[PDB]
């Protein structure tokens, strides 16, 4: 959801 | 661990399956902060799918949180290659630009993504004037040998001396110094500076005419540095100066050149030395008077300034603070009175009706503020010497042009007396950005880039270089995307 996160 | 020969040898679902699995394999290890196994999986994924920008854009993620910056670039490009809008590709390729110092380019896609922006823009700004690291307008210089009694300064060279070489052309320098023209100001600043240089080599048989010659040039010599704003250039050479013959005029300049905004004692303290030197020299009261003002101190500022006025009734200007201080103190029609009092003994002054529309301004009287600029404009253009210079072009624009808020008259009208200013006072900052501002707003980026480039070079301050350059490096993004 964030840039910290993968998807 | 997966064959992926194998896997490719499958049908189109199955292949889409397993890069499914494959994934999130791949996001199982980036939560387990495990990295290489994270980009490993991925890449897998990529074998059997790809067109799918995840892949790539979950890869950079990774390189992201090892620090490796070319890599997160190709990751994220491969991802905007295929979807040139996918917003956290676009967030993390903005973030690795900045972290190479590209910031042009972090700020291009964070615009196109759609705080951030504002610390790249600023970064830009300061690598520009950074990479980049002239006298002031001659409507400042106007202004600021406006108190001076020219004849007094002009005579004040001695040519008694057995030995002086100088003094001829220090005279000259003085001569076309208070001729308060164009030409005279840089005439000036070439002959001082020419002066100061066989002054030290003279110094180096001498008498006292000589010495005090000398003082002389390093005096004005400084406060062209000052003015030019090398502040330990000015100091070096108006404590030469001191050293030399102590004079009003040094310790005035050096005060200016030393002035503290956290603490004015040591201001005082050089103003009580030149008062000492010469209790009757008007510009020793109204610097100082001046200094009070800008402290708000207006009980002190009003009495040095009627001292100034007592010693020399014939200037201008400090009739004009007295007036301002009245309007300071919230008494306007006092103020009003006082101007108009002004004006009958100096009828011809356009410094009376440019201060008085300042203060007009300052109240909301626009109308009565544009017609008070009219006449000093008028003025100005029937005197032989420059008083108040671009001044009233500079007001009445400012004023028209925010009028307009769009009044399409206005804003043309403001545009062409602010290019008549920049015309005649090119080294004027002020008429630069303020057209550049109006160029910008015309959507003329070009000529609004070049007016705020122009303007950092002419900006005195590092504040207001960083400021000029943060306008034109912003202009230059709007460029590139409208591109
Ligand atoms: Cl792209
Ligand atoms: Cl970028
Ligand atoms: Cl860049
Ligand atoms: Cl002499
Ligand atoms: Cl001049
Ligand atoms: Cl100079
Ligand atoms: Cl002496
Ligand atoms: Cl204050
Ligand atoms: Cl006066
Ligand atoms: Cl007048
Ligand atoms: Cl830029
Ligand atoms: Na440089
Ligand atoms: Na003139
Ligand atoms: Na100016």
């Amino acid at each position: 959801p964030t840039v910290e996160e993968v998807d | 661990e997966p064959d992926i020969a194998q896997l490719k040898g499958l049908s189109p679902s199955q292949r889409q399956a397993y890069a499914v699995q494959l994934k999130n394999r791949g996001n199982h290890f980036f939560t387990a902060k495990n990295f290489n196994e994270a980009i490993k999986y991925y890449q897998y994924a990529i074998e059997l799918d790809p067109n799918e920008p995840v892949f790539y854009s979950n890869i950079s993620a990774c390189y992201i949180s090892t620090g490796d910056l070319e890599k997160v670039i190709e990751f994220t490009t491969k991802a905007l290659e295929i979807k040139p809008d996918h917003s956290k590709a676009l967030l993390r390729r903005a973030s690795a630009n900045e972290s190479l110092g590209n910031f042009t380019d972090a700020m291009f896609d964070l615009s196109v993504l759609s705080p951030m922006l504002e610390r790249n823009l600023n970064k830009q700004a300061m690598k520009v004037l950074n990479e980049n690291l002239v006298l002031p307008s001659n409507t400042s210089l106007a202004s600021f040998f406006g108190i001076f009694d020219s004849h007094l300064e002009v005579s004040s060279v001695n040519t008694s001396s057995n030995y002086d070489t100088a003094y001829a052309l220090l005279s000259d320098a003085l001569q076309r110094l208070y001729s308060a023209t164009d030409e005279g100001y840089l005439v000036a600043n070439d002959l001082l500076t020419k002066s100061t240089d066989m002054y030290h080599s003279l110094l180096s048989t001498v008498d006292d005419p000589l010495r005090e010659n000398a003082a002389l040039a390093l005096c004005y010599t400084g406060i062209f540095h000052f003015l030019k704003n090398n502040l330990l250039d000015a100091q070096v050479l108006l404590q030469e100066s001191i050293n030399l013959h102590p004079t009003p005029n040094s310790y005035i300049f050096l005060a200016l050149t030393l002035a503290d905004k956290e603490n004015s004692q040591e201001f005082f303290k050089f103003f009580q030395k030149a008062v000492d030197l010469n209790p009757e020299y008007p510009p020793t009261y109204y610097h100082r008077g001046q200094m009070y003002f800008i402290l708000q101190d207006y009980k002190n500022a009003k009495e040095d300034f009627q001292k100034a006025q007592s010693l020399n009734p014939e200037n201008v200007y400090p009739y004009i603070q007295l007036a301002c201080l009245l309007y300071k103190q919230g008494k306007f029609t006092e103020s009003e009175a006082f101007f108009n009092e002004t004006k009958l003994k100096f009828p011809t002054l356009p410094e009376v009706p440019t201060f008085f529309a300042e203060i007009l301004t300052d109240r909301g009287d626009f109308d009565t503020a544009i017609k008070q600029y009219d006449i000093a404009k008028r003025l100005e253009e029937v005197q032989e010497k420059i008083h108040v210079g671009i001044g009233p072009l500079i007001g009445k624009a400012t004023i028209l042009a925010r009028q307009s808020s769009l009044d399409e008259e206005k804003f043309n009208a403001a545009i062409k007396l602010l290019t008549k200013a920049c015309e005649l006072d090119p080294r004027s900052e002020q008429a630069k950005i303020g057209l550049a501002q109006l160029k910008l707003q015309m959507e003329k980026i070009d000529e609004a880039i070049e007016l705020f480039e122009d303007s950092a070079i002419l900006a005195r301050t590092m504040d207001e270089k960083l400021q000029a350059t943060t306008f034109a490096e912003a202009a230059k993004i709007q460029k590139r995307l409208r591109a």
